[PDB]
C-alpha cells in the first residue's frame, strides 16, 4: 500500500546548510500542515504546538511553519542543539484510516 | 449528465477500438463523489483543489 | 467578529443522560457540515465518522458503529449528539468545528478548541 522514501545514510557537518527530507503524498503538500509530534522517553509526553497559532511562554523563535512551493519541499533550521535534545526524528503521515510506522531511521553524529 | 451509468458500469471496452458516443451539454452532480475517504489515494497535480 | 465558546456542565457520573450543543452561525450553517475529531494522547489524528447531505449513504467506524446514534436538523442549524456508555478510551476533549472549505475534509486549518466534558 503506501510507500515511504527516505535516503538509506546521510550526515552534513554542522555548521553548513542542512535539509531534512521527508516525502508527502496522499494529498498536496502545500494543503497539509506538518505538525511534528515527540515522545521523549522516561518523560510524560506533553502537547508543544497546537492550533498553529497559540504560542504558550517560552516556545522559542526559531521554530517557524510554512510551505515552499519554489522547489516543492520545505526548509527548516534549527540552532541552540542540546544534549538531552539528541534523539531520532521520525516523520508519520495518515492516510484515511490506515497507520503505517517507518522502516527505521538510525542516524550518527560525528 | 449520465455519468451514473459509467460509475456503475458492469464492462469497459478495450483501449484501442472503445465505442465513441459522446455525451456532453449537461452539469454533473458530483453527489457521491464528496465522500473520498473509501478511495485509498487522492491525488491533483498542476492545480490546487 | 469569529468568536466561538464551547460551555457544558462539569463533573457528571457515567452512564447520565445529558445533551450538549455547539451552536454554529454566522455563515450558511445549509451547506456546512459539523465534523468531530479526537486526538489521542502521543498519537495522531482519530478520524470519527462523516455524513452526507441527502442521508442516503450515512458511513461510520467500526470503532463508533452501533452504540452511538447522531441527530441533525438544518432547519435550526443545530447539531445534536447523545452520549450513551461514556468509555474509557474516550475521555479527551471534544472538538466542535467545521470542516475545511466546501465538501472538504482531507485539509485542516483551525483546530478545534475543546468542551468541558469529564467522564
Amino acid at each position: 500500500n503506501f510507500m515511504l522514501t527516505q535516503p538509506h545514510s546521510v550526515s552534513e557537518s554542522p555548521g553548513k546548510t542542512v535539509t531534512i527530507s521527508c516525502t508527502g503524498s496522499s494529498g498536496s503538500i502545500a494543503s497539509n500542515y506538518v505538525q511534528w509530534y515527540q515522545r521523549r522517553p522516561g518523560s510524560a509526553p506533553t502537547t508543544v504546538i497546537y492550533e498553529d497559532n497559540q504560542r504558550p511562554s517560552g516556545v522559542p523563535d526559531r521554530f517557524s511553519a510554512s510551505i515552499d512551493s519554489s522547489s516543492n519541499s520545505a526548509s527548516l533550521t534549527i540552532s541552540g542543539l542540546k544534549t538531552e535534545d539528541e534523539a531520532d526524528y521520525y516523520c508519520q503521515s495518515y492516510d484515511s484510516s490506515n497507520w503505517v510506522f517507518g522502516g527505521g531511521t538510525k542516524l550518527t553524529v560525528l | 449528465c449520465p455519468f451514473g451509468e459509467v460509475f456503475n458500469a458492469t464492462r469497459f471496452a478495450s483501449v484501442y477500438a472503445w465505442n465513441r458516443k459522446r455525451i456532453s451539454n449537461c452539469v454533473a452532480d458530483y453527489s457521491v463523489l464528496y465522500n473520498s475517504a473509501s478511495f485509498s489515494t487522492f491525488k491533483c497535480y498542476g492545480v490546487s483543489p | 467578529e469569529v468568536q466561538l465558546v464551547e460551555s457544558g456542565g462539569g463533573v457528571v457520573q457515567p452512564g447520565r443522560s445529558l445533551r450538549l450543543s455547539c451552536a454554529a452561525s454566522g455563515f450558511t450553517f445549509s451547506s456546512y457540515g459539523m465534523h468531530w475529531v479526537r486526538q489521542a494522547p502521543g498519537k495522531g489524528l482519530e478520524w470519527v465518522a462523516v455524513i452526507s447531505y441527502d442521508g442516503s449513504n450515512k458511513y461510520y467506524a467500526d470503532s463508533v458503529k452501533g452504540r452511538f446514534t447522531i441527530s441533525r436538523d438544518n432547519s435550526k442549524n443545530t447539531l445534536y449528539l447523545q452520549m450513551n456508555s461514556l468509555r474509557a478510551e474516550d475521555t479527551a476533549v471534544y472538538y466542535c468545528a467545521n470542516g475545511f472549505g466546501e465538501y472538504y475534509y482531507y485539509a485542516m486549518d483551525v483546530w478545534g478548541q475543546g468542551t468541558t466534558v469529564t467522564v
